[PDB]
RNA sequence: GAGGUAAAGCGAAUGAUUAGAAGUCUUGGGGUUGAAAUGACCUUAACUUAUUCUCAAACUUUAAAUAUGUAAGAAGUCCUUG
RNA sequence: CCUAAGGGGGACUCAUGGAGAACAGAAAUCUCCAGUAGAACAAAAGGGUAAAAGUCCCCUUGAUUUUGAUUUUCAGUGUGAA
RNA sequence: GGUUGCGGCCAUAUCUAGCAGAAAGCACCGUUCCCCGUUCGAUCAACCGUAGUUAAGCUGCUAAGAGCAAUACCGAGUAGUGUAGUGGGAGACCAUACGCGAAACUAUUGUGCUGCAAUCU
């Protein structure tokens, strides 16, 4: 069925997506991106920690389904669901051709999977948890890294939670009232528009 | 339950039309058509008789168009026609066909274009086209721009063409639209269109509605009743003006009580001013702190 | 300035449409249409279907109902001629967010015209539309534009100019 | 009697069912039971 | 199989701009070709009458020809080892006047200014354009500009 | 002058696409009210609003580098008038 | 494929949504409001088009005659088309 | 300076919600004998300028307004890219040398200018 993965590891061709030109494509072998306490609001996981790509490269579905479940797992497992929302950044939407299933005759492949084309620093998990579970957080990306092929690193955020802010400039951002939640994320204060609005939308708004 | 309309995108990717097509007042399609000259008569203008209409006013104008904008070459308004004896009624049909003829004759005069050119000078109401004269320049010829305003036969724009085109300008155009043309029998009827140019279904008006309806006669035509004018009169009234017009159509602009700057200095009174960049500052933080 | 008491402001009926919607054409068309034309004096006008639907037995471009605009005095006969039938008493969920109303009788008898046998009995609609002094600056051609805000015909203005200029109830 | 008609405004040349006619959209109209 | 055909491959080079579709603006209509003159060709995508073919969007020429709403413009196209004389007929709609020729015209005016003058004051003046030379030598004062020493930073990740 | 590829974009159009949140169901069902009132409630699913993760050879507001058209005069410019 | 689906002129504005009107309901017809085109333009796809190139109405045969020039494919030959 | 007619550029001009508008203009506005067009004098045609009104249109102003426009020790000399090496690396790719150099983002500012003619407290 599947070739090994040697043979699409590398972008050689143009990204090849579902479109009205091909149709019959397979659906990827992921379908769930958010892990764990995904209802978590932004104070409650102050920690990220991300699995970076060191790599121009594609990756399979079948291997980010593959990674993404053993983080979950692993982390499940040592320090409960609801103690991490882990998010999967990258969406397999390259569509890979298989041509056996004559010789170089009419060889245009039929649709085989999907894989996603990952470039270097590119993020390929997230994993927001508090401080407190860092190592074992840290563990599951580890695992996950084996199902990849190519070079990952595990780099431990400078942001608060999945914000761009620092997580300095975030508590400043809080104590001044210009930050609201929003379920999982949050809506920062604007300067601009309607004034009236924007006092009421954020009430702690202590303005200088 | 449906979708707001109205969105940043919906703003940001509308072409607004032009400026002058969204105030609905330039037909672009016509005037690209009217305006344009052909390429191998370089510089040489094509010349608009742009009439328009207004509650209460006839304004006549000969155009040419340039890059920067419209040059008018000249300009007769109905107000004028009081100067030449006609006081009430200036947007009649037969308002519209002194118009024509004073621009005519106004534009004849500063072209040097009066004693060659005169026109129909007894007007019968029969159509007919300025000819040139052989061995001498030929006619004035000027192209009729009415705008937005609807082809009918009967219309006031025609007014205009028919005083015009018997001022002595050669104007292209055809008897079909003037009133008193049968279209089942397509000939022009002189008669009723000669009774148009003299006020004559006004004069009939009068005579029709006084024996009638005296009520609304003393209400509509007031103007006349004070003037002691009757139907019978009504005639001269254009007859004579046009010979007055044919005999000074020159421009008299109308002596101004105030000049220029007093004009400017009385309106800019009445003219809000905005606001300074400081000024709405202050107000947002006045507002943010009356919020607390 | 701004004065909402403006003699301008007054409301005051735009157009009545008398509409039929006889779901055939032939003999009952045209038997409608003369209806119509009995009630308003007006020559109506026929109304073509847009497309088919085998439920209502209609094709497209088939000649499916007739209907008429009637304005000035003779509107305004017309209407209270039908507010008659309904005893002056229409419902809150009859006027739109527009500022017009409509109502519909089931019998045009009730009217007050003669019956005929051969032409039996049509039922009738009646839609009014409001409207202040200077809509026609949304209808003439040269220098067309929109109606401001103050100037707008809303459903609680028609509602309570319908109640005092008629006596009548809008029921709640 | 004239016999005039409503001209056409619209450009659907498509001879079809029109937008917004599906089934199972409306409410119960025997809901009262 | 290939296609071939006249406006092939013209998907953007014909497209109006963004928020400019629709009518032309009359300034179009109202310029003046002359015999002689050098000209821009942009087809325009709204006018298909007179159109160009897809070579001469964006070449410029001479106008040797002009007609009731047309000009004829000269393009030299390379066929091969030689250039041949092209003849094309254009809708105003799709010509320009080119603005290199008022920037020269006008060195033109400047330099009979220039030479007159130089001529009534009996002394000399160099027209020719001159490149960009290098520059001369300078002194650099300190006061309130102290040089202000820097150094490459370490190696941070900001994700 | 021309261009629409690289890059970029998607709280910009088209198409694809992850997650919650707040509202409306009056034009979704289940349950529970209702003796019956379609008039509430718990729920999921729909839509709507402001957000959120990720994309496009046959998407795009923007938009390079390289390459490419023309011009840089005497067959020119100005003055007068055939 | 089309005597109009060619040509000229005029009038109108489309898809769709919301709020209303007897039978009438998710879909018949009428009314208002919103509506940058999300419609339509014979047929592939792309471009183009809003007081129009779209819809409807009126008149028509320029889809005519003579023979040259030019653009594309190009050898700067033919044919087709413009 | 206001206003009208005709415009040029075609949102710094558009859109939403409010407020104000002297003079003139424009506008709404009144009528149906006549030319004319409609199911409907609503639109279109004509007549009166007479009976009325700034209510609307129009104009201007307001809004930490939406949009649009411009600018920049904004991001960023980043992304990309022309040229070079018997550079690194198994490779994927990357660094360096001589050049060119974005877009998004961020911040700030602005919100029609103007030609001809006529007219006006
Ligand atoms: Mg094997
Ligand atoms: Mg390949
Ligand atoms: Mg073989
Ligand atoms: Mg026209
Ligand atoms: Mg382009
Ligand atoms: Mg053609
Ligand atoms: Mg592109
Ligand atoms: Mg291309
Ligand atoms: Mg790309
Ligand atoms: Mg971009
Ligand atoms: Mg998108
Ligand atoms: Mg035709
Ligand atoms: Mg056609
Ligand atoms: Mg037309
Ligand atoms: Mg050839
Ligand atoms: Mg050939
Ligand atoms: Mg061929």
């Amino acid at each position: 069925a599947r070739r090994p993965a040697r043979c699409y590891r590398y972008c050689k061709n143009k990204p090849y997506p579902k479109s009205r030109y091909n149709r019959a494509v397979p659906d990827a072998k992921i379908r769930i991106y958010d892990l764990g306490r995904k209802k978590a609001t932004v104070d409650e996981f102050p920690l990220c920690i991300h699995l970076v790509s060191n790599e121009l490269e594609q990756l399979s579905s079948e291997a980010l389904e593959a990674a993404r479940i053993c983080a979950n797992k692993y982390i499940t497992k040592v320090s409960g669901r609801d103690s991490f929302h882990l998010r999967v950044r990258v969406h397999p939407f390259h569509v890979l051709r298989i041509n056996k299933m004559q010789g170089m005759r009419g060889a245009w492949g039929k649709p085989h999977g999907l894989a996603a084309r990952v470039s270097i620093g590119q993020i390929i998990m997230s994993a927001r948890t508090k401080d407190s579970n860092k190592d074992v957080v840290i563990e599951g990306l580890r695992r996950a890294r084996y199902k990849f092929p190519g070079q990952q690193k595990i780099i431990i955020s400078k942001k608060w939670g999945f914000t761009p802010l620092n997580r300095d400039e975030y508590i400043a951002k809080k104590t001044n009232g210009e930050v609201i939640d929003d379920g999982a994320y949050v809506k920062f204060l604007s300067r601009k528009g309607n004034l009236e609005a924007n006092l009421q939308q954020f009430p702690n708004y202590q303005y200088s | 339950m449906q979708k707001e309309f109205r969105t940043s995108a919906y703003h940001s990717r509308f072409q607004t039309p032009f400026r002058r097509r969204q105030e609905g007042k330039t037909d672009y399609y016509q005037r690209k058509r009217l305006v344009t000259q052909h390429k191998a008569k370089y510089n040489s203008p094509k010349y608009r008789l742009v009439v328009r209409f207004t509650n209460k006013d006839i304004i006549a104008q000969i155009v040419s168009a340039h890059i920067t904008g419209d040059v008018v070459f000249t300009a007769a308004y109905a107000h004028e026609l009081p100067r030449y004896g006609i006081k009430y009624g200036l947007t009649n049909w037969s308002a519209a066909y002194a118009v024509g003829l004073l621009v005519a004759r106004r534009a004849l005069q500063k072209l040097g274009l009066d004693e060659t050119y005169t026109g129909v000078e007894e007007v019968e109401g029969e159509f007919e086209l300025t000819e040139a004269v052989e061995d001498g320049p030929r006619p004035f010829k000027v192209f009729l721009d009415i705008g937005l305003q609807r082809t009918t036969t009967g219309a006031r724009v025609f007014g205009v063409l028919k005083g015009a085109s018997d001022g002595g300008l050669y104007v292209p155009h055809s008897p079909n639209r003037f009133p008193g043309w049968d279209i089942e029998a397509e000939e022009l009827d002189a008669e009723l269109l000669r009774k148009y140019i003299f006020g004559g279904h006004v004069a009939e008006y009068m005579e029709e509605l006084l024996d009638d309806d005296e009520e609304k006669y003393k209400s509509i035509f007031k103007n006349y009743i004070e003037e002691e004018i009757e139907s019978e009169d009504v005639e001269e009234i254009y007859a004579n003006a046009h010979e007055a017009i044919r005999a000074d159509p020159s421009f008299k602009p109308t002596e101004k009580k105030f000049t220029k700057e007093q004009y400017k200095a009385e309106s800019k009174k009445y003219r809000q001013q905005k606001l300074t960049r400081a000024e709405r500052q202050a107000k947002v933080a006045k507002k943010i702190a009356e919020f607390k | 300035s701004d004065k909402s008491q403006n003699v301008m402001r007054e409301l005051r009926i735009e157009k009545l449409v008398l509409n039929i919607c006889v779901g055939e054409s032939g003999d009952r068309l045209t038997r409608a249409a003369k209806v119509l034309e009995q009630l308003s004096g007006q020559t109506p006008v026929q109304s073509k279907a847009r497309y088919t639907v085998r439920t209502f037995g209609i094709r497209r471009n088939e000649k499916i109902a007739v209907h008429v605009t009637v304005r000035g005095p003779k509107a305004e006969e017309i209407l209270e001629r039908g507010l008659k039938v309904k005893e002056y008493q229409l419902r809150s969920k009859n006027f739109s967010a527009t500022g017009n109303f409509g109502f519909g009788i089931d019998e045009h008898i009730d009217l007050g015209i003669k019956y005929d046998p051969s032409i039996g009995i049509y039922g009738m609609d009646f839609y009014v539309v409001m409207g202040r002094a200077g809509a026609r600056v949304t209808r003439r051609k040269r220098a067309r534009s929109t109606i401001g805000n103050s100037h707008k015909t809303n459903k609680e203005d028609t509602i309570q100019w319908f109640k005092t200029r008629y006596d009548a109830e809008v029921l709640d | 009697p004239s016999a005039p008609s409503r001209e056409v405004v619209k450009k659907n040349t498509s001879s079809k069912k029109s937008d917004a006619a599906p089934a199972s959209a409306d409410p119960a109209k025997a809901k009262k039971k | 199989g290939k296609s071939r055909g006249y406006r092939s491959g013209t998907r953007y080079a014909f497209q109006r701009d963004f928020k400019k579709h629709g009518a032309i603006p009359l300034s179009t209509y109202l310029k003046v070709y002359k015999v002689g003159d050098i000209v821009d060709i942009k087809a325009n995508g709204s006018i298909q009458k007179g159109m160009p073919h897809k070579y001469y969007h964006g070449k410029t020429g001479i106008v040797y020809n002009v007609t009731k709403s047309s000009v004829g413009v000269i393009i030299n196209k390379v066929v091969g080892n030689r250039y041949i004389e092209k003849r094309v007929n254009l809708r105003v709609e799709h010509v320009k006047h080119s603005a290199c020729r008022q920037e020269f015209l006008n060195r033109v005016k400047s330099n009979a200014a220039k030479k007159r003058e130089a001529k009534a004051n009996g002394e000399t003046v160099y027209l020719k354009r001159q490149a960009a030379k290098p520059r001369g030598s300078r002194i650099i004062s300190t006061e309130g500009n102290i040089p202000q020493t820097l150094a490459p930073v370490a190696y941070e990740t900001f994700i």
